[PDB]
RNA sequence: CUCGAUGUCGGCUCGUCGCAUCCUGGGGCUGAAGAAGGUCCCAAGGGUUGGGCUGUUCGCCCAUUAAAGCGGCACGCGAGCUGGGUUCAGAACGUCGUGAGACAGUUCGGUCUCUAUCCGCCACGGGCGCAGGAGGCUUGAGGGGGGCUCUUCCUAGUACGAGAGGACCGGAAGGGACGCACCUCUGGUUUCCCAGCUGUCCCUCCAGGGGCAUAAGCUGGGUAGCCAUGUGCGGAAGGGAUAACCGCUGAAAGCAUCUAAGCGGGAAGCCCGCCCCAAGAUGAGGCCUCCCACGGCGUCAAGCCGGUAAGGACCCGGGAAGACCACCCGGUGGAUGGGCCGGGGGUGUAAGCGCCGCGAGGCGUUGAGCCGACCGGUCCCAAUCGUCCGAGGUCUUGACC
């Protein structure tokens, strides 16, 4: 994928994946993805695998 | 020397099939010093110097098979401990020190409305009026960090030599890496 | 905190000036490494390096003085550009085993 | 995780909305309701009287907790939310339908029923 | 606010006994490097300057 | 006994006994088949939950549970809180009183004090001891820790059973509270490690910084150690002596009787076992590995001196070792600190120049820069040189060379 989108990344040959309601999702990564993303609009996201 | 033992490698888990965390342990054959027997009279420890080079800077199976390696010349490679086994190790607590009856000993402290009142940590009480002065009961700020700790059901998973070393099933060696580890599988229950 | 630094600061400062002062055991034991460390930077020697060293010390004269001045007299070794020497006496009332330290020379 | 009066929504339709957590179901002591687990709480509020109704004595289980669940697969999983499903004594749901995904779990501790109803089980 | 205070004349005896475990122990000092004399085991001095390097006065 | 004064309800915490035992095992009983109850004898090990409303305990109610025990110790605990409350003056009502005041009727609010001496407890050092002087290793008498449990499965839906049900016996698995230990994975830390920021003073103008804005001014994040929300693990076998309780062999009662004598059965319980000390248990224990008879003095001079680095120490340098202390490793024939150096980890691509847009900025160089303890090299630095103390081998008896 791309930490869902968070093109950064973090935590070994395992990692981990957060998640939201509605069969929707959020595979995941670092404390730079999280919080931010968990609170607005992905599009606008830069740094990473979006505003790449 | 009746047993087998060495020091703490460290911990990490990784792989398996579901996955599982253990700990590494260092120790080839720390030579063989006499051997336990109280024969004809009182016998226990001799010393026919054959040690290191520095050591004078300070100068019936378990023990038995020993005879095997302790007469070989001294040393004795560790590892019967094989594939899936339960020895037991006795680490050395951890210079944690003299602390409050808090962690030292489970206990609830200064509640709320007074769980702060620049108030806090400190036991509740000792003994009643009539009973009699005190008990040797209630612990105290009974220092820690130095205890001759250990445990049980110590299962070893695997081992390999490159450097005689052992992989463990759940670490909790007690003491810290580079620490003094001694193992055994005492009165095992999982047997 | 802000104090640990400050120290290292003025001490690092004053020192380089003389290259061996008089503070107690520890005090010195540290002003070393640090100050020390700093040195190793005068050694690096450049835009950056300087922009740091100064960053703390704050002061052309020196800052430069060392980077150029001393730095060299050291360009060769491997840290240690300081020889922390304990002292014989002790500040009064106190009784603190002060001590002296210099740029190994 | 999830006891006293921590609240959690529905994903099924039982006719609920959210529910307060009385007891962690199992036996004495015990202090925790983690998906798969089964809770002894009630309605904090439920639709316009579907079939349940606000403040209704209840029985529900674990399927969504941001407490993070360590998968024997040294893996890790969690959710943006915390809620579960009602049940018929017979570890049997009511909501005819599901909502947000969930986790293998359930299966492991019995419930298929939802296991599949679920839009997606992670 | 004297919750707790002694309760029985401390007993000279004891008292002192207390004050007993106390005691000094002369500076372990040694003898000069070449300074010739007695110095604070490990240091130059108003007799030295040396050690190996003349880092002092007199 | 106390008024030259023992601070009183409930709560909190920390608990400790006891058994008439609530849960828990073992039993005999039943109008007990099963299952589940009832009855009573034996056993306290361990254990006996969240809320509610009430100053309360008590108590009723809510959801659990095996269980949700009775009571001691001034209905334990104020020199340990609580301090609501009954129990200072206010002041209120109601209430009696000509009144004044008043009330186990009520209602608002109403100053719980830093320095433990002794005994006592928990802890760590100092003696002196254990009769050569010496470092290393072990025994444990005797103490202390810990023991609970639900549920799920086969045996089996077989015994029983008209049926709806549901076994001893025998065996898997999970989980609950709990405790020991531990960072790997997880999460909380991260007082400066790294990054973005607005206000301001110095900085030289710009840039590039600097304190302060707590003791970091603010926000994002962040090893290493500590630490849970998290990791291992544990409460078992089994051995012996019993409760109650069940039997055998058989008197006295030529017939019966677990019975005095003889022999066995039988418990979460005692003893043992499993961890945790531990001979200062003055009965100072064992054992191995070192060190040899030095001086001169009136004596059973077991008294004064060089010693033996056997050996230790002190001083230095260091430790998840740590209040001090004691305890551990090192002391330049060293890797012990720091330093440097590679390595990892960590912040998100720097200072500069460059190239696009009037500017704001961007894009590049550039996953840059900078890096606090984590893994390991290298004598740059700094543990130089030096002291002190330390044995000799007490008396009797005998056993062997």
């Amino acid at each position: 994928r791309e930490c869902d989108y968070c093109g950064t990344d973090i935590e070994p040959g395992t990692g981990t994946m957060f998640v939201h309601k509605d069969g929707a999702t959020t595979h995941f990564c670092s404390s730079k993805c999280e919080n931010n993303a968990d609170l607005r609009e992905a599009r606008n996201l830069e740094w990473t695998d979006t505003a790449r | 020397v009746q047993g087998f033992a060495g020091y703490k490698a460290g911990m990490t888990p990784r792989e398996g099939m579901e996955t599982v965390p253990v700990t590494v342990i260092e120790t080839p054959p720390m030579r063989a010093v006499a051997l336990r027997a109280y024969e004809q009279r009182p016998l226990t420890e001799v010393w026919t110097d054959e040690f290191h080079s520095e050591l004078d800077r300070t100068l019936s199976d378990r023990l038995d098979h020993a005879l095997d390696i302790v007469e070989d010349g001294g040393e004795h490679a560790m590892n019967i401990f094989r594939a899936g086994e339960y020895a037991d190790v006795a680490g050395v607590t951890k210079g944690k020190g003299t602390q409050g009856p808090v962690k030292r000993w489970g206990v609830q402290k200064r509640k709320g409305k007074h769980a702060r009142q620049g108030w806090r940590r400190r036991i509740g009480n000792l003994g009643p009026w009539n009973p009699s002065r005190v008990r040797s009961t209630v612990p105290q700020q009974g220092q820690t960090g130095y205890h001759q700790r250990t445990e049980l059901n110590k299962r070893l998973i695997d081992i390999g030599e490159g450097g005689p070393y052992t992989l463990v099933k759940g670490s909790v060696p007690g003491p810290d890496k580079r620490l003094v580890p001694f193992f055994r599988a005492v009165r095992p229950n999982d047997q | 905190s802000s104090h640990r630094l400050a120290l290292y600061r003025n001490q690092a400062k004053s020192l380089l000036t003389h290259g061996r002062i008089t503070t107690t055991v520890p005090k010195a034991k540290e002003l070393r490494g640090f100050v020390d460390h700093l040195i190793h930077l005068a050694k690096r020697g450049d835009l950056h390096a300087r922009r740091l060293v100064l960053r703390d010390l704050q002061d052309v004269k020196l800052v430069r003085k060392l980077f150029d001045e001393i730095a060299p007299r050291y360009r060769d070794r491997q840290g240690g550009y300081t020889r922390v020497l304990k002292l014989a006496e002790r500040r009064r009332g106190d009784g603190a085993p002060l001590a002296l330290v210099e740029l190994v020379e | 995780m999830i006891q006293q009066e921590s609240r959690l929504k529905v994903a099924d339709n039982s006719g609920a909305r959210e529910v307060l957590v009385i007891k962690v179901l199992g036996g004495s002591g015990r202090r925790y309701a983690n998906i798969g687990d089964v809770v002894v709480a009630t309605v904090k509020d439920a639709t316009p009287g579907g079939v349940v109704k606000k403040g209704q004595v209840v029985k529900a289980v674990v399927v969504r907790t941001k407490r993070g669940v360590r998968r024997p697969d040294g893996s890790y999983i969690r959710f943006d939310e915390n809620a579960c499903v009602i049940i018929r004594d017979d570890k049997s749901p009511r909501g005819t339908r599901i909502f947000g995904p969930v986790a293998r779990e359930l299966r492991d501790k019995d419930f298929m029923k939802i296991i599949s109803l679920a839009p997606e089980v992670i | 606010a004297k919750h707790p205070v002694p309760k029985k004349k401390t007993s000279k005896s004891k008292r002192d006994m207390r004050r007993s475990h106390h005691a000094l122990t002369a500076p372990n000092l040694t003898e000069c490097p070449q300074c010739h004399g007695k110095k604070l085991s490990h240091h130059i001095c108003p007799n030295c300057g040396y050690y190996d390097g003349r880092q002092v006065l007199a």
